[PDB]
């Protein structure tokens, strides 16, 4: 009776702490992707009857 | 106060040469990464290619090996000679600016820049 | 089936495959929209600057290519039957590529967005963009070095 | 054999041996990193003041060399022949979390103190003794850390 | 213009390599068909491939009076 | 907020799952002992190889646009520097191949093992160093990277101000290349007596 | 009943045929919200570059085919008795293709918001647009032939 | 091996020795730092105060000094053979001086950074910021004091 | 070890000694800190009320002494072969008096620094302020009437 | 011990005496701080409505006094060896009257600060507050009635 388990064997473990760690890089790529924005200043065409 | 100055130039001076000496020996593997990585790729485009083609017979194996060698050649000329060389041009250009340089370059030298007259462009 | 052979030892292999692909393909996203929006803005006022400012462009679609040539190799070493000692090699291969390309490409997007809006401002200042440049596509180099060794030593002397 | 020395031991020492230097590179990098932001400032309007004001990083650096040492005597006492008994491993284990975050703790104080100080020194030269005064007491809170982790090193093994 | 230098350039070498590629499997040398997994037979490629370098040959002579003129 | 509920709602179901193995008699149930012993030792030596060359190209590729991205600004009015600047790009690149020379000394040790001596005391100890010394080397040259960049930023924004501060501040950034040379000699002095997969 | 087939071996597959349609949808449509925007600032203006702006709509929706394909073709290859390698492999396929072309809207739709703005004050940045979008294009057909590199070897030399 | 004294025993202990010195630390860190900020900027106005307001940051380390002291002092009460008892009373000993000497550091450091920048205005509140860091300061030494009593009876009557 | 009294029932009672005076020492110290930074700054104009105004920091002081009488009639009780109900008592004993009296600390130190504040325009709001601080004292008082409670119940009628 | 009486039921009651009195503590306390601060900056310039503006703390201070009558009845309920049954009914019934006292208290801190402050302006509105705090106290008085009449079934029927 040495197992560890038998729901929780050690090939499940093993792949689960895997999934886990490239889930884990999965989320925060995602995070700094998300949070690009448009510099939308230098698209617009303003001028003004002040300056110019 | 003087002798000072002489002193922390000479103190820095050490701890990078010899630092640098480890940093710089380890440098030159680039020599060794970038010829592997290049060659590599070459067999890879030449196995998914043109390799293909000599499996086919018939006038549909004449039209493959037709378009595939086009596909070939182009990745060839512009992914393994353009992006490769102008990476591995700038790599070379490293390790003189920053290796051999270093060992004996001083610098800080007065240009020359004669006064003469020529074509303005206006 | 056997004590080194289990059933479970190609998932870490298809799972590489995969993953080398994937975090190399969101670099060089992160790093092709980044970069492709300061080249739609200097070229509103400079339309001469733009053919020369696709080099950031560029440089992250070989991130890409990098992860394609460790997907491609890693999947002819896969089998129902194999070591578990070969499945843990394929999956450090993607590991290495994947997360050294997608660092790399990040890097491509934020320097090469500056460098283009500068170099417009100052042309003196387009070879000291693509200096600093070559130094981050030379980073998913050195990750693919690593799966190259690892696939080597793959199904060598198994049984 | 042995139930005192299981084979799974080493999975501690080697987590110790880690945690001396990541946590203390930690401390070194945020003194040396938060102290230059400092220095660099004033040098637009006070370049004189730079070759004296390195105390702070300095200091940050003697951080790294605490945990080097450490690092360096528990990887002396592992080895795959040696029993190496599970008792030894949980003191490996605590001989690198204190020197850990007692260097993380004093890498911490050495950036703040270090940014504002050299930023206020310029305007008053007379100031300079107490800031040095400050980042001592910044100091030896690594080496609290260090005094107990030569401890337990000598008490795992004998 | 460079519409026609592009097919010229790349058609000129076609001859070349694929010729040299046909020679091989012709005459059977060891690196093209030594493995299993290369073709069995070693004149039948060349055939398939002595008639594709042709096809790069007119497209090569056709631009050269395109570009002289 | 949500992210923060659920580090909360993962501690509050390690306890409550503890507590009942414990109460009902069955908290030797729970045993890293052959969790340790029964995996596999291939997988912490391929983790330690890959965590070793991923952490440290992070480190680097991270300092190079903290450095790059000032640089390329303060170029603007003063474009003499980006060469003279170049030397902050050189030594936030070179913890990268720092952990690709470990990744050569440790790729030798990946060797086949028998079914029968696969866990045996030799070869578990090679797997748990190979693990820690990659975190070590990876872990600590991405430290030495951020912070690198943060030093050559500055140096970049003096050296355009005045050519004379542009020396001053590069003593600063050798001091935190060193991070990057310890971690190297920590991670072989685990490694040194650890042998191949027999 | 067998050690190599599980009952559970389905799990794998269906998951791997739901996931490159989701995850290619998902970025595909990202493209069309963020670049449709675009187009509507810029044509109240100037309608008469209406059937122009559609490209980045086109190319956002060639990336949910990419899906289409491979979630068809490992449909295909279910079964109630199949080796657990066989839904491995599937799973990879679905993945592969699906966050990697997740990865292909997200930079459709950035340079295509910003392309056709800048296009309205400048028409030689069309050109330039058409460029950055195809290397992003590009991103998605990489995956599809991991895929079916993949998926080839799903169902051969298996017991 | 006996169910009293098993061979996980001493992991308790060696988590309270290490825990003494995580949170003091910690909190004379914080102390220090804040306290040494606000000592800083008054002393430019004012630096013939300087010698007189280092008295927060003395607080601060007899803080870090209330954890040495119980960690050497179990670190020789440790042993390959002892008893699960003696570790549960270890680690009691050292999270009741760390937690309650991090919360010192919290107060020394708050309020020394007012009562510095206070003082240099108007000197009679000098003895104000003094009477306040003693009830701060004693804090944690409430905290050492449960420590000792704990330590003395971790090896009292114990098999 | 035994049914009713296992070896890792002082557990719970070495947690539930340092519970008390690790939470009243968090409590204490948010007293102190928010009421110093009033006074420090009211007795700049007005140092003769630096006396007066020092009543709150006594009343946080006083929740510390709380959790050190109940952590220290609780050290005098354990052992190493004692039943869980011991054990599960000085827990709840302690979780009372030291949850309670952190709850009594953020009163108080929001209504000291109010009313310090407010008592140099007004001085008739003094009594005032302290007939509220009495109400936020005494929830510590409740937490120590159950804790003592608690305690005497522990070993009374137990094998 | 025994199938209907664990060792582990008393777990149950002592979490149920702790929780009651902790809740009830950190909700009358937020009470007297969230009124304290409105009282006081009220009462500078209208001194004389100080004595009348104190109900809301006197209140707050009710809520404390429930969870203290439920902590005392649980305390004499617990014993050694009691059945689950009779652990499960002292958890809920502190956790009634604890956690209904929050809401009170929340509901009286908000109310009291806006009357406090109004009342100032209008007098007429004073008596008005009352009844929107009747109308939280009687909350907490409600799971008071839940708690003492669980706690009756709690040892009658019982084995
Ligand atoms: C697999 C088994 C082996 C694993 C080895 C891992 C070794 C890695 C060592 C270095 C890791 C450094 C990680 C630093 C991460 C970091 O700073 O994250 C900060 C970030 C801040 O987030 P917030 O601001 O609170 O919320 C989001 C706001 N929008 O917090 C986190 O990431 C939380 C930490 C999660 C760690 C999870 C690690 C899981 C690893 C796999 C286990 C299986
Ligand atoms: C069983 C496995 C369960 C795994 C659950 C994973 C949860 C992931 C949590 C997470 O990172 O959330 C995204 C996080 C939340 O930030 P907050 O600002 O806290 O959001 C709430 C603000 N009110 O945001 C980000 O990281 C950026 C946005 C993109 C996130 C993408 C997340 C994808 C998650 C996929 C999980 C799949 C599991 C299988
Ligand atoms: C990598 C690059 C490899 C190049 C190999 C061929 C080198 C020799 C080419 C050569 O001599 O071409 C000369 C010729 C001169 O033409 P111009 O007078 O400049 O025409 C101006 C029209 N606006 O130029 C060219 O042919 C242009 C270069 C064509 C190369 C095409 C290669 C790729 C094919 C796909
Ligand atoms: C390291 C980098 C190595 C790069 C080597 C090649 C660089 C060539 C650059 C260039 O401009 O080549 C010009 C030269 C043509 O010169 P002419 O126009 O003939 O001269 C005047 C005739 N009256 O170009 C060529 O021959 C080929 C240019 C490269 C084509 C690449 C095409 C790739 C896509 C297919
Ligand atoms: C082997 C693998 C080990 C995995 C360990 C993971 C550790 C994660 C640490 C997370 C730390 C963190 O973010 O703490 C957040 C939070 C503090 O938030 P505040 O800053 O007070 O919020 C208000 C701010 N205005 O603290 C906590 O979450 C404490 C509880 C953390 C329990 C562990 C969480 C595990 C999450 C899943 C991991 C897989
Ligand atoms: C979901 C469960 C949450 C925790 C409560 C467990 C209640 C319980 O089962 O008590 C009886 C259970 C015995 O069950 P068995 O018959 O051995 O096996 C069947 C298990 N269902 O008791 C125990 O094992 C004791 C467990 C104690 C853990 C701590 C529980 C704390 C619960 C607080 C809940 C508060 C409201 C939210
Ligand atoms: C955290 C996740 C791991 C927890 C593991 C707990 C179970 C365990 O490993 O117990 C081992 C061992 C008992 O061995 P047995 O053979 O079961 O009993 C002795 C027989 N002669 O445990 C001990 O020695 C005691 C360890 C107790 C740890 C505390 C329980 C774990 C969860 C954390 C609880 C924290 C306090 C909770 C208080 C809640 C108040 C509201
Ligand atoms: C605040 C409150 C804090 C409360 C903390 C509670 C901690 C509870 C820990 C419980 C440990 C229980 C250990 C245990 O009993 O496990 C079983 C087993 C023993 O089983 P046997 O008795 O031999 O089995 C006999 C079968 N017939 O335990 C062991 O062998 C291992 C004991 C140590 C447990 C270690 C837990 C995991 C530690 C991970 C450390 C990671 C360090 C990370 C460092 C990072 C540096 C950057
Ligand atoms: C040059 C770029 C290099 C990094 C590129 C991304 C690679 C990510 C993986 C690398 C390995 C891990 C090293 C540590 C990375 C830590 C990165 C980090 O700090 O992430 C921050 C980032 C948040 O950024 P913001 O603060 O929102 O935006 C910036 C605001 N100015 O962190 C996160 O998103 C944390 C996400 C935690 C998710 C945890 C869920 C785990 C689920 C496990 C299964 C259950
Ligand atoms: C991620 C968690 C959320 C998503 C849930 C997904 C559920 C799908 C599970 C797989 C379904 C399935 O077919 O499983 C069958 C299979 C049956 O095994 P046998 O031994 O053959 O049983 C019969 C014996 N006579 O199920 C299992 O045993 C698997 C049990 C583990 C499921 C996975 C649990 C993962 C939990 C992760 C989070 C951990 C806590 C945080
Ligand atoms: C077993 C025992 C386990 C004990 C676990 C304790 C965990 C504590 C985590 C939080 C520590 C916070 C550290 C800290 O700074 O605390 C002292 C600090 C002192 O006051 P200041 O913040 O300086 O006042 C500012 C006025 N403007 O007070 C706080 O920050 C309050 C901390 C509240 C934590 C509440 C934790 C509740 C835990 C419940 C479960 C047990
Ligand atoms: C087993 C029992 C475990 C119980 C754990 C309870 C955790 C206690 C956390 C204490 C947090 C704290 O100190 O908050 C006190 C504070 C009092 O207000 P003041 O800060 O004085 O003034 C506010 C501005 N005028 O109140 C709050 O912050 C509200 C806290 C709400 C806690 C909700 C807990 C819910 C738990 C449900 C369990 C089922």
């Amino acid at each position: 009776d040495d197992i560890l388990s038998s729901i929780w064997t050690e090939g499940l473990l093993m792949c689960l702490i895997v999934s886990a760690l490239l889930l884990f890089i999965l989320i925060v790529a995602l995070s700094w992707i998300s949070n690009l924005d448009i510099t939308y200043g230098a698209l617009e065409k303003s001028t003004n009857p002040i300056k110019k | 106060e003087d002798f000072g100055d002489i002193m922390i130039h000479q103190v820095i001076h050490t701890i990078e040469f010899c630092l640098n000496c480890v940093s710089h020996t380890a440098s030159y593997l680039r020599l060794w990464a970038l010829s592997l990585a290049h060659a590599q790729l070459s067999s890879v485009l030449w196995t998914m290619t043109i390799q293909i083609a000599f499996g086919f017979r018939g006038f549909v194996g004449v039209f493959m090996t037709v378009a595939l060698f086009a596909m070939w050649f182009a990745l060839t000329c512009a992914v393994l000679v353009l992006m490769e060389g102008t990476s591995a041009m700038l790599h070379s250009l490293r390790l003189h600016w920053v290796e051999s340089m270093s060992k004996f370059f001083v610098g800080e030298g007065l240009p020359y820049e004669p006064f003469a007259f020529e074509y303005k462009d206006m | 089936m056997t004590e080194l052979c289990p059933v479970y030892a190609p998932f870490f292999g298809a799972i590489g495959c995969a993953s080398a692909i994937i975090f190399t393909s969101l670099g060089a996203a992160y790093g092709t929209a980044k970069s492709g929006v300061g080249i739609c803005a200097t070229c509103v006022l400079r339309p001469d600057l733009l053919f020369k400012n696709i080099v950031p462009v560029i440089m992250a679609g070989i991130i890409a290519i990098y992860g394609l040539v460790v997907s491609v190799l890693v999947c002819y070493s896969l089998g129902q039957k194999q070591a578990l000692y070969t499945g843990f090699i394929q999956l450090g291969a993607g590991l290495s590529v994947g997360l050294s390309g997608l660092a790399a490409g990040f890097a491509i997007g934020i320097v090469g967005d500056a460098g283009v809006r500068g170099s417009s401002q100052q042309p003196r200042l387009f070879v000291g963009m693509i200096l600093i440049l070559i130094f981050a596509e030379v980073l998913g180099l050195y990750g693919l070095i690593v799966a190259l060794l690892l696939n080597s030593r793959a199904t060598q002397d198994v049984v | 054999s042995n139930i005192y020395a299981p084979l799974y031991a080493p999975f501690f020492g080697f987590a110790g041996c880690a945690a001396a230097m990541v946590l203390s590179c930690l401390g070194a990098a945020i003194g040396t990193a938060k102290s230059g932001i400092g220095i660099a400032g004033i040098g637009t309007f006070k370049p004189e003041l730079i070759m004296k004001s390195l105390i702070p990083v300095v200091m940050s650096g003697i951080l790294a060399i605490y945990g080097l040492v450490v690092a360096v005597l528990i990887a002396g006492n592992l080895s795959p022949t040696e029993d190496y008994t599970l008792f030894n491993g949980f003191m490996h284990l605590s001989c690198g979390l204190c020197v850990g975050f007692a260097c993380l703790s004093s890498g911490y104080a050495i950036g703040m103190v270090g940014d504002v100080g050299v930023r206020k020194y310029m305007h008053q030269p007379r100031l300079f003794v107490g800031i040095v005064l400050i980042l001592i007491f910044s100091e030896v809170l690594g080496l609290y850390g260090m005094i107990v982790a030569l401890i337990l090193n000598t008490r795992g093994s004998e | 213009t460079g519409k026609a230098w592009c097919c010229t350039v790349l058609s000129a070498f076609g001859v070349v390599i694929l010729s040299v590629i046909a020679h091989l499997f012709n005459t059977n040398h060891e690196s093209f068909v030594g493995s299993i997994n290369d073709p069995e037979d070693g004149p039948a490629v060349a055939h398939t491939v002595y008639l594709a370098a042709l096809v790069y040959l007119v497209f090569f002579v056709f631009c050269g009076f395109q570009v002289y003129l | 907020s949500f992210s923060h509920f659920l580090y909360y709602l993962v501690l509050i179901v390690v306890i409550v799952y503890g507590l009942y193995k414990l109460f009902t008699g069955h908290g030797s149930d729970i045993n890293f002992g052959k969790f340790l012993l029964r995996t596999s030792p291939y997988m912490w030596a391929n983790l330690g190889i890959a965590l070793c060359v991923g952490l440290s190209v992070v480190g680097a590729a991270w300092g190079i646009f903290i450095t790059g991205s000032s640089m390329i600004g303060a170029g603007v009015r003063a474009p003499r520097i980006t060469t003279k600047n170049l030397i902050s790009i050189i030594f936030c690149e070179v913890v990268a191949i720092y952990g690709l020379i470990i990744a050569i000394v440790f790729s030798s040790k990946l060797t086949v093992a028998t079914a029968e001596n696969m866990y045996s005391k030799s070869n578990l100890y090679t797997g748990y160093s190979l693990f820690w010394a990659g975190i070590t080397v990876g872990a600590s040259n991405l430290i030495c990277g951020i912070a690198v960049g943060i030093t050559g930023a500055t140096a970049a924004i003096s050296d355009a101000a005045d050519s004379a501060l542009f020396v001053k501040i590069l003593v600063i950034e050798i001091f935190g290349s060193i991070l990057g040379l310890l971690g190297l000699i920590v991670g072989l002095l685990m490694a040194g007596k650890a042998s191949e997969f027999q």
